[PDB]
RNA sequence: CCCGGCGAGGGGAGUGAAAAAGAACCUGAAACCGUGUACGUACAAGCAGUGGGAGCACGCUUAGGCGUGUGACUGCGUACC
RNA sequence: UGUAACGGGGCUAAACCAUGCACCGAAGCUGCGGCAGCGACGCUUAUGCGUUGUUGGGUAGGGGAGCGUUCUGUAAGCCUGCGAAGGUGUGCUGUGAGGCAUGCUGGAGGUAUCAGAAGUGCGAAUGCUGACAUAAGUAACGAUAAAGCGGGUGAAAAGCCC
């Protein structure tokens, strides 16, 4: 039993009571998002998406807190041409706990 | 001839892996004597398997 | 108005020399040299960073074939198959399956196999 | 969630047997070299061992395709003075016909230590029988 | 107790004395002073009168009784060298370090 | 107040320091480019 | 920098690298690339702008209440004390207080309180005009600056 | 006081806020050289990192298959001016 | 020098031509999140914004905007032996030059902010001065006139004394 659905332009594959990491998305801290476009459904027999997503498919969860992850070094070196630019990056991310799930 | 990189302190190393000493373990105890010696050496009071020998 | 500089040198170098450690020899010892591996590892990185999802796909995939090809199927005309199956889009990393839940693997062979034929 | 790894401490394995008879030396070689690297799985882990173990029976009965079976190259060099050593396919077959299978598979394995270490897995034996009885191994096919 | 004794600006190498040192170092305190006897090197006496100054210290500064003491840690380190200058052919001048090290034996039980 | 006022938005401007490294903008060279008389130190031609 | 100008070794033949004067900025014991020198850092500031700045500085006193204007203002001998008191009275402590005609007496006090100068109105400068918390300045000096920036 | 050659040197004791100020004496950096510990390494080829990653060893929250040190094996990979 | 004229294995198709349908494949395109530049809409003007369209490889070189250091003013202020500067870990933080907090060391100085001024930033110049590696515990210990033994003295004697 689980899922795999489309969240930050990227899927996963996810079991309720699990947390997973996406992009950062717009709701507040706390509450409860709905992810309609599930692709994926499972047991001990599973519903594959006829055409993209199943049916009456959709998951719940709630916002967890959101984030910025660990940051990144961006070098650039064009040696002997008299070139290098480093500049940091970081990257915003918001977590979910997964309560949902409803075939 | 001289070398065209300076070599590694570890490389260094490697190059005396062969280079420690040698304890001893092979040193006895005269049977007269209480004297510790080296195996068919005389003593540090002059003897040798039993027997004081060397006067002085 | 002379300016000491010496330990905002020591900053700089200090700092470098940080990100060196692990290299080898005076590759983490000494700052000319240290400068140097920082700098290369900075390039390296840069570049597997675009490589690293090149590497991951390319493993999906030589695997996702491994599971079809255990169900009868080459990854090519599966893939197809799961492309002309009414749409069905669905990730290769996704199709992970392949390796935990194998019946539902199975399950998306037949899916394709179906829409397939 | 970080993609799955498969483990040396736990990998299956699995012991079988073929009869590389009229089989084309080459187009056998590379379903060997495979299941060697474990590319019919969960080979999924290319940094790791998980290939089978497949023993290979009558390699001096191989195919070989055109007049390759006296037209063949097979060179190396001992290393010294000018001593570059060639024999020929039917040569080869001659003394030590194990080899050919595995100078062939082991041309299509990678590199150095896994490939080195995959390859550990293919026992050849020129003749028909085997002394591996101790890991009962199934056979198959291709 | 732990208890140390060092030897400064021992007039041998380091590399020389370490040598000895590392005949010694973890072996009961009576053993390294035959071990020391009977070794045919200058660093020997050296290190063999830091032993037992170490120990002498161990025994009348502290709890004592050769007998339960290991020389747990022995390390020798580099001391400063006296440059001189060496007349070479041609007119070249070459440098010579005179070169000492820092002799530490340390001797306890636990 | 001593510390409160300050110049005109564009009154006093840098002033290129130049021979200071890549990331600076004229690092090396310093903006004269390569070679020749016109670099050099006194480098030039009469009027 | 004291020594000769010899040149230290031949410009060619030993490993060492060219070298022309044991003064070059860039060997050590002595050079200085471009050595200073005694410099006068006056600027000249136009005298319509200059009675600009303090027409204006001054007008913002007054917008700030800064400027306490007042008729005499002195003391009757030389003793800071005194002077202390005045201000303690008159609730100042940080002060410009700017004379008229600028007596003896009201001069020598202050001279040793930190926070508080006395000059005469024809005295005045720009900069600290601003640096103290309130200037004082007597009807008498009003005039004498009023006229003075015209 | 003790070891030491009536040494050098050192350990104690005592002085001092401090001797982790002991006279080569404030602070005491870097190169360079050592001792200890964890992890690796004796079938394996190259700028030595970077991407993946087992094991091992120590921090996470009351396991969530994280972090840190190491790094078997593996993709890519010829320093700088 | 060595297979050495497919990169290799190996291939009778894993070559070659035709046709058809797939799949892999880039920092190209798309998706999601984020930064900037140059525009205008629409909300609405000491205008920022849902923005919205578009753009953001770069040597010589031009333009723009910033960091930090030393010193001056702001400062008879703020911080500081309830521990400064410096050293050294650690954690956090900015697009970056950087910043902040804090353990240890250190033991007396440090300075916010806004302005002012430069001996203002180093890896290279066979750069300068100092320190320390390397080869290496290798060459060598300076005439192949030569040494041996007893005895002394000494902490120790091939080298001193007899
Ligand atoms: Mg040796
Ligand atoms: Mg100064
Ligand atoms: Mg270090
Ligand atoms: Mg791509
Ligand atoms: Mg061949
Ligand atoms: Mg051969
Ligand atoms: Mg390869
Ligand atoms: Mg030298
Ligand atoms: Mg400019
Ligand atoms: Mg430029
Ligand atoms: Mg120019
Ligand atoms: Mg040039
Ligand atoms: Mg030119
Ligand atoms: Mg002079
Ligand atoms: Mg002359
Ligand atoms: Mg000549
Ligand atoms: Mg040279
Ligand atoms: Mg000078
Ligand atoms: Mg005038
Ligand atoms: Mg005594
Ligand atoms: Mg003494
Ligand atoms: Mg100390
Ligand atoms: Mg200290
Ligand atoms: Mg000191
Ligand atoms: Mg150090
Ligand atoms: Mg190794
Ligand atoms: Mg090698
Ligand atoms: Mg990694
Ligand atoms: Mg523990
Ligand atoms: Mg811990
Ligand atoms: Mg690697
Ligand atoms: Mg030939
Ligand atoms: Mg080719
Ligand atoms: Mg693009
Ligand atoms: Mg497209
Ligand atoms: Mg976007
Ligand atoms: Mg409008
Ligand atoms: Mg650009
Ligand atoms: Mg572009
Ligand atoms: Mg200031
Ligand atoms: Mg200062
Ligand atoms: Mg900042
Ligand atoms: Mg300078
Ligand atoms: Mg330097
Ligand atoms: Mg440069
Ligand atoms: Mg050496
Ligand atoms: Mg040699
Ligand atoms: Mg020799
Ligand atoms: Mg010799
Ligand atoms: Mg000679
Ligand atoms: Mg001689
Ligand atoms: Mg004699
Ligand atoms: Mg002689």
């Amino acid at each position: 039993m689980y899922a795999v659905f489309q969240s930050g332009g990227k899927q996963h594959r996810v079991s309720e009571g699990q947390t997973v990491r996406l992009e950062k998305l717009d709701i507040a801290t706390g509450e409860t998002v709905e992810f309609a476009e599930v692709l994926m459904i499972a047991n001990g027999e599973e519903v594959k998406i006829g055409v993209p997503f199943v049916d009456g498919g959709v998951i719940k969860a709630e916002v967890v807190a959101h984030g910025r992850g660990e940051k990144v070094k961006i070098v650039k070196f064009r040696r002997r041409k008299h070139y290098r630019k480093q500049q940091g990056h970081r990257q915003w991310f918001t977590d979910v706990k997964i309560t949902g799930i409803s075939a | 001839a001289v070398q065209q990189n300076k070599p590694t302190r570890s490389k260094r190393g490697m190059r005396r892996s062969h280079d420690a000493l040698t304890a001893v373990t092979s040193l006895s105890v005269d049977k007269t004597s209480g004297e510790k010696h080296l195996r068919h050496h005389i003593t540090a009071d002059g003897y040798y398997r039993g027997r004081k020998v060397i006067a002085k | 108005a002379r300016v000491k500089r010496g330990v905002i040198a020591r900053a700089r170098h200090k700092k470098i020399l940080k990100q060196a450690k692990g290299y080898y020899g005076a590759r983490s010892r000494v700052y000319r040299v240290a400068f140097q591996a920082v700098i290369k590892a900075g390039q390296y990185a840069y570049r597997d960073r675009r490589q690293r999802k090149r590497q991951f796909r390319q493993l999906w995939i030589a695997r996702i074939n491994a599971a079809a090809r255990q169900n009868g199927i080459s990854y090519s005309k599966f893939i197809n198959g799961l492309k002309k199956a009414s749409v069905e889009i669905d990730r290769k990393i996704l199709a992970d399956i392949a390796v935990f839940d194998k019946v539902a693997f199975t399950a998306l062979v037949e899916k394709a196999k179906a829409a397939l034929a | 969630m970080k993609t799955f790894t498969a483990k040396p401490e736990t990998v299956k394995r699995d012991w079988y047997v073929v009869d590389a008879t009229g089989k084309t030396l080459g187009r056998l070689a590379t379903e060997l070299a495979r299941r060697l690297r474990g590319k019919h799985k969960a080979e999924y882990t290319p940094h790791v061992d998980t290939g089978d173990y497949i023993i290979v029976l009558n390699a001096d009965k191989v195919a070989v395709t055109g007049n390759k079976r006296t037209d063949k190259v097979y060179y190396h060099h001992t290393g010294h003075i000018g001593g570059i050593k060639q024999a020929t396919f039917e040569e080869m077959i001659a003394r030590r016909p194990e080899r050919v299978i595995e100078i062939a598979v082991k041309g299509m394995l990678p590199k150095g230590p896994l490939g080195r270490a995959m390859f550990r897995k293919l026992k050849v034996y020129a003749g028909n029988e085997h002394n591996h009885a101790a890991q009962q191994p199934q056979v198959l096919d291709i | 107790m732990e208890t140390i004794a060092k030897h400064r600006h021992a007039r041998s190498s380091a590399q020389k004395v370490r040598l000895v040192a590392d005949l010694i170092r973890g072996k009961k305190v009576s053993q390294a002073l035959d071990i020391l006897t009977y070794t045919n090197k200058k660093a020997a006496v050296l290190v063999k009168k830091v032993l037992e100054s170490a120990i002498a210290n161990a025994e009348h500064n502290d709890g004592a009784d050769i007998d339960d003491l290991k020389v747990t840690k022995i390390f020798v380190d580099e001391g400063p060298s006296m440059k001189r200058i060496m007349p070479r052919a041609k007119g070249r001048a070459d440098r010579i370090l005179k070169r000492t090290s820092h002799i530490t034996v340390v001797v306890s039980d636990r | 107040r001593l510390n409160t006022l300050s110049p005109a938005e564009g009154s006093k401007k840098a002033g290129k320091r130049l021979g200071r490294g890549i990331g600076s903008g004229l690092g090396k060279t310093g903006g004269r480019g390569h070679k020749g008389q016109k670099s050099r130190s006194g480098g030039g031609v009469r009027r | 920098v004291t020594g000769s100008g010899k040149k230290p070794w031949r410009q060619k033949g030993t490993g060492r690298a060219r070298s022309g004067s044991i003064k070059s900025p860039i060997w050590r014991s002595g050079g200085v690339t471009f050595a200073a020198r005694p410099q006068d850092h006056s600027q000249k500031v136009n005298k319509k702008m200059y009675r600009g700045a303090l027409k204006s500085i001054l007008s913002e006193l007054v917008r700030q209440d800064r400027l306490i204007v007042v008729e005499k203002f002195s003391v009757e001998a030389p003793k800071t004390k005194l002077l202390a008191q005045k201000l303690k009275d008159m609730a100042l402590e940080d002060v410009l207080i700017i004379t008229g005609e600028l007596d003896e007496n009201l001069f020598l006090a202050a001279r040793n309180l930190h926070k508080v100068d006395v000059r005469d109105a024809t005295g005045i400068d720009p900069v600290s005009l601003i640096a103290f918390d309130k200037v004082v300045m007597t009807a008498d000096a009003v005039k004498q600056v009023e006229e003075m920036l015209a």
